């Protein structure tokens, strides 16, 4: 799968609108498992279930544990660039 | 026994 970089716009009150699985301890990439309707990832239209999150705003998540990826992702604000590939 | 987090 070709790498894509996708920008989403998040207001402060809302989450990213995704569920993720995986991470280093699981021996698989951080994977989008759900796209929540009406939330930023859905509104932006470039992120899909089955996409691996390789990086976010230039933070490499290829080798991060699940919880650390969650924390990094949950810290992002405003306009947020995802580097993703469909697995 | 599966890790899934909503974000």
């Amino acid at each position: 799968g070709p790498i894509r970089k996708v920008l989403l716009l998040k207001e402060d009150h809302e989450g990213l609108g995704i569920s993720i699985t995986g991470g280093k301890e699981h021996g698989v990439p951080i994977l989008i498992s759900e796209i929540h309707p009406g939330q930023p990832a859905d509104r932006c239209g470039g992120l899909h279930v089955g996409d691996a999150i390789l990086a976010v705003n230039g933070v490499n998540l290829r080798d991060t544990k699940h919880k650390e990826a969650v924390t990094i992702l949950s810290q992002q604000r405003g306009e947020i660039e995802f580097e993703v590939v469909y697995v | 026994t599966r890790r899934e987090t909503q974000l």
